[PDB]
């Protein structure tokens, strides 16, 4: 899983 | 709808290429992700975890690493920098 796939799991 | 950050994140979301002060939340992520990415400071090999030490971000989360699986510190830090 890359950095870019982590990220887009944030829901602010 | 747009939300403004405050001068802190500002300066971060500017170092990775933002321009202007108002942003959707999407768009403040985004930029966020791009500091992070364009400075390489995730971890190559376990790349949910990002080595900010003393730079603007470490700075603003008064940490030197953090994990994106982790992202309470992130949210907090997002909520007192964005004014909705």
């Amino acid at each position: 899983t890359s950095f870019a796939e982590y990220w887009n799991l944030l829901s602010p | 709808n747009q939300v403004r950050p405050k001068l802190p994140l500002l300066k971060i979301l500017h170092a990775a290429g933002a321009q202007g002060e108002m942003f959707t939340v999407k768009e403040v992520m985004h930029y966020l992700g791009q500091y992070i990415m364009v400075k390489q400071l995730y971890d190559a090999a376990a790349q949910h975890m990002v080595y900010c030490g003393g730079d603007l971000l470490g700075e603003l989360l008064g940490r030197q690493s953090f994990s994106v699986k982790d992202p309470s510190p992130l949210y907090d830090m997002l909520r007192k920098n964005l004014v909705t």
